[PDB]
RNA sequence: CCUCCGCAUAAGCCUGCGUCAGAUACUGACAAUUAACAGCCCAAUAUCUACAAUCAACCAACAAGUCAUUAUUACCCUCACUGUCAACCCAACACAGGCAUGCUCAUAAGGAAAGGUUAAAAAAAGUAAAAGGAACUCGGCAAAUCUUACCCCGCCUGUUUACCAAAAACAUCACCUCUAGCAUCACCAGUAUUAGAGGCACCGCCUGCCCAGUGACACGUUUAACGGCCGCGGUACCGUGCAAAGGUAGCAUAAUCACUUGUUCCUUAAAUAGGGACCUGUAUGAAUGGCUCCACGAGGGUUCAGCUGUCUCUUACUUUUAACCAGUGAAAUUGACCUGCCCGUGAAGAGGCGGGCAUAACACAGCAAGACGAGAAGACCCUAUGGAGCUUUAAUUUAUUAAUGCAAACACCUGCAUUAAAAAUUUCGGUUGGGGCGACCUCGGAGCAGAACCCAACCUCCGAGCAGUACAUGCUAAGACUUCACCAGUCAAAGCGAACCUCAAUUGAUCCA
RNA sequence: GCUAAACCUAGCCCCAAACCCCACCUUACUACCAGACAACCUUAGCCAAACCAUUUACAUAAAGUAUAGGCGAUAGAAAUUGAUGGCGCAAUAGAUAUAGUACCGCAAGGGAAAGAUGAAAAACCAAGCAUAAUAUAGCAAGGACUAACCCCUAUACCUUCUGCAUAAUGAAUUAACUAGAAAUAACUUUGCAAGGAGAGCCAAAGCUAAGACCCCCGAAACCAGACGAGCUACCUAAGAACAGCUAAAAGAGCACACCCGUCUAUGUAGCAAAAUAGUGGGAAGAUUUAUAGGUAGAGGCGACAAACCUA
């Protein structure tokens, strides 16, 4: 099948402008408390969650540094240690993560 | 008989331009 | 086209010599002849039909041994390597003719008629009246050309003056004269007749190509024809 | 998770995912592939070179085969040149296609079917399915299983319309007809058991009669050349006509004009199917080959049994597609459209016209009734003094070959004729209740057309293509008629010269003879 | 306000005048070995004759005359006479040309597009859209109206036809380009006038001069000369491939690779100008196939399918 007519420009911009095409504001959007950027209520801060990844980054290098290989997965908990901290008892018996960085804020 | 009309090809030269 | 005869050699040997075939193909490169192309690839074996050819430095008649006889692919006759004194040659093979035989070549016309033996070479004018011979010269040392296929076998009819009348396996008449040359016998491999193909792959083989598939209406010339025997070709 | 692969050589291409920097598998610059592998060879003159290969040994062959030097003379004294990359070539493309060889025969090498979500229809691929098991359908197509038997055609293996037909067509061994007595480019480095031009189609039984006609060959022959192969009167056989012979053997409702679904028996519950038969063909029939038959066939029919989603009768699920989100982003089409339904109208089937009815606005997903929907200036049919292909026993020719004969010259060549072969050029009228067939095509009389004239019809009816008499049926000339043009056809006063035409049609231009 | 619009000179057209280091024919652009091989030979056809067949054109004046000619379409003499630029184009124009380049084709061969500042860069306008989607009803307009619509009237255009809203053709739309050439004889207007005209020609008011009438695109075709057998048909040379099993020296069987293409489905502007998946035929031969060569259109080649000869 093709077109019997060239559809107008009127009955184009009625397709094409109809409501149901417009993109839909949303109003779900707030300030992140913790870096005041933007979310969405139900997702996660982008920044923070930025953060988060980044600092992961570094602690799971530190892990493969450690590991040395592949399947060298340890069979023990793990704890992440920052400059100036030392293991507690409940980090005894686990392995060491040192970070050469102070201990983020919001990492606890 | 058979009816073919060979395809015609437009010149390279109007696609390929470039800005 | 660039065709160039593969025809080239100059001097006699006993090699088979390596042929190219045609496909039926002038050397203008056009079909000429159909139904030819392919087949098994061949030698050719150069044939002495001049049976009396004293060798160099020799002259009158002379023997020669039949070492052996061969199938030849470029013939329907099987062929014969005669070798006499220091050089060898190959003939045609006469039917009865095997390894170890003795062949005699002579040009010596006798007042009497010598004793006709299969596979020597005599003048016509030598034979007795009746032998069967082939590998008849048109003329006195032009060399056989007629009755020289498998088992054909010419007749020699009649010595009128210093000429020979042959009946040749056509049946046609040929006067002769009685000093050309013509060997004593029938050609060999006379069964060749009776050679049975059996498949189509055997006539390409051979190197025939299959017939035009287009049909063709029978004209005037298709109807049985009898005619008298054409009178005697003469050559003298 | 896949692995068709993959790695090399060849061929092809020619720097075409190496580095750096800019942009936004691109641009510019820089770099690179190093010969041993491969290519690029050989001083002459003669002279040698029968004995395959196949583990080469037995064997068996046929289609009869890639693999060799010597003699003399020359001559050493001095390792260049070129390919080497890649994700690659031919297909307009990073194209599911094409693409030789050696190894790897599933891999050591090479790769990724899913951009994300949802899990609507319709569509594609696949799997499973109660009971039934072809009841579907043109047909068991497809799918599932592994499955019998009978026919037609063709013997068989092969070949063919690349891109709608793979066949029963073409070829084919076998058989047969015709032609040819011969060598230095095919046939053939051959010689009648050979070669070429053909027909038919292994084999088995056969291939009947005919030379009157045409053709061919001969100066009558020939049908395995083109082809043909009956009647009449009397009551199957008794006589007769005609013909060249009157169709023989065989088979037969055939793939065989129609009748046709021929008539029967078997087969089915039922059969225009299939198979077996017939006083079954005046349109069967014998190398335009006839019957029989072994094998074989993606050939065409029929069928047992099984099998199954073919179907009764559809359902469920997975993938793709799909819809939604993101990126990129065509195509035919399109007069403008503010683009409803019914009836009627009309260029003879209306969204637009008339009378009614309906009627806020726009999206999204489906559907295919219409827009005489898109697509290809319909391939069907007709027309065109438009083409082309092919065949001839269409018209015109023999320039060209081959023969002859006559000249010319002393067989060849040249010129002129004749005959064939091969061809070449060109055409294939019109009317027409579409075209074709049939009929007709010009002229006159009568109706249609009653009365000045004129009027069509493939409307109705009659006729003509002369005949007779005369030889002034001579010559001239006003004025008129006119078949609706012109051409042509008509009448005619007076005058000269004399005597003292009938007939409705009864015909035809120019040029040229 | 975006796409965009414009622009003036690059050049070209018609005339006049004037005559115009090395490598490379082998596989061209390849330093360096016995050759022998050498060119000349009527154009045809389309077309016109309304077909087609003989035939049909390739200074002035005599003259379109003598002649030729299916005496018709048309063809057509000779004697004789005397002989310095642009009322051009200006980037769809003018050369095809920025270039015979890019690109396309095996080859012969075909064949493009386009650029715009300034003295110095060492300084408002087409279509289409957006601003700004839409309100019942209808060739979209007109009469109007206070009022856009509502009311009433109105069957797009062109071509073709007896007759079209026609559900007959063309058209999406904008810009640019794109199609009436001329004699005879007349008519009008001048000049001169029994003469006119700047030899020739005409003339019983004619002659001389001027004005004013004759389109564009489209075939299948025909002929000539080139180019093509890297596809395909066949052939030539010298090569290569064919596992495994059954059988046994087989145009044998099953079956891979390989070749082919039976049937179904999908696809039908497709992955593909003939493919994919399944299925299937052959697969030691009349097989398949790599390389090079050959046969060329009045032809080749053909196991004739009027097959194939660069879709
Ligand atoms: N009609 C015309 N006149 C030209 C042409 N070329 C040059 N001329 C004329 O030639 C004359 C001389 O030209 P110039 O260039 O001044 O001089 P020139 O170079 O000596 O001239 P030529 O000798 O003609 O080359 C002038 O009158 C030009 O108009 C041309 O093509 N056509
Ligand atoms: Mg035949
Ligand atoms: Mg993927
Ligand atoms: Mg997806
Ligand atoms: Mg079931
Ligand atoms: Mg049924
Ligand atoms: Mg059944
Ligand atoms: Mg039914
Ligand atoms: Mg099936
Ligand atoms: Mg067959
Ligand atoms: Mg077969
Ligand atoms: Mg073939
Ligand atoms: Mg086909
Ligand atoms: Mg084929
Ligand atoms: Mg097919
Ligand atoms: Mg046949
Ligand atoms: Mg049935
Ligand atoms: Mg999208
Ligand atoms: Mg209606
Ligand atoms: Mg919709
Ligand atoms: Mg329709
Ligand atoms: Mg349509
Ligand atoms: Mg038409
Ligand atoms: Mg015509
Ligand atoms: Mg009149
Ligand atoms: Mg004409
Ligand atoms: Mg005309
Ligand atoms: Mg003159
Ligand atoms: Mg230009
Ligand atoms: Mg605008
Ligand atoms: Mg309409
Ligand atoms: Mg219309
Ligand atoms: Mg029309
Ligand atoms: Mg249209
Ligand atoms: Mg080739
Ligand atoms: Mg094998
Ligand atoms: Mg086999
Ligand atoms: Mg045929
Ligand atoms: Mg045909
Ligand atoms: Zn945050």
């Amino acid at each position: 099948a093709a077109p019997k007519n060239r559809r107008t420009i009127e009955v184009n911009r009625c397709r094409r402008r109809n409501p149901q095409k417009l993109i839909k504001v949303k109003n779900n959007i707030d300030v992140c408390p913790e870096c005041g950027h933007l979310k969405q209520k139900h997702v996660l801060c982008a920044y923070c969650y930025e953060k988060v990844c980044k600092e992961t980054a570094e602690i799971r290098r530190q892990i493969g540094k450690q590991e040395g290989g592949p399947f060298k997965a340890p069979t023990i908990e793990t704890v992440v240690l920052y400059t100036g901290e030392t293991p507690s008892e409940q980090d005894q018996g686990k392995r060491i993560i040192e970070r050469d960085r102070k201990r983020p804020s919001w990492f606890t | 008989k058979k009816r073919f009309t060979p395809p015609i090809y437009q010149p390279k030269f109007k696609t390929e331009k470039e800005f | 086209a660039n065709f160039v005869s593969w025809k080239s050699r100059t001097k006699y040997t006993i090699t088979p010599v390596k042929m190219r075939k045609s496909g039926g193909r002038d050397h203008t490169g056009r079909i000429r002849v159909h139904g030819i192309g392919g087949g098994h690839k061949q030698r050719y074996r150069m044939i002495d039909f001049l049976r009396f050819r004293p060798e160099e430095t020799k002259s009158g008649p002379f023997e020669e041994k039949v070492i052996q006889v061969r199938y030849d692919p470029c013939r329907s006759a099987d062929i014969a390597l005669v070798a006499g004194g220091s050089r060898k040659r190959w003939i045609i093979a006469t039917e009865n003719m095997q390894a170890g035989d003795t062949i005699l070549n002579s040009n010596h016309i006798g007042r009497m008629a010598v004793a006709a033996r299969e596979g020597d070479a005599h003048p016509l004018g030598a034979l007795p009246v009746g032998t069967l011979i082939n590998n008849v010269e048109s003329e006195p040392g032009r060399g056989a050309q007629y009755i020289r296929a498998a088992g054909t076998c010419g007749v020699l009819l009649r010595k009128v003056n210093g000429t020979a009348i042959i009946q040749l396996p056509s049946k046609r008449q040929m006067q002769v004269l009685e000093t050309c040359v013509a060997t004593v016998g029938r050609v060999s491999n006379v069964d060749h007749n009776k050679r049975v193909i059996g498949k189509a792959g055997r006539n390409r083989w051979l190197g025939k190509r299959p017939n035009s598939g287009r049909w063709h209406r029978k004209g005037g010339w298709a109807g049985r024809k009898i005619r008298p025997l054409p009178p005697m070709k003469s050559y003298v």
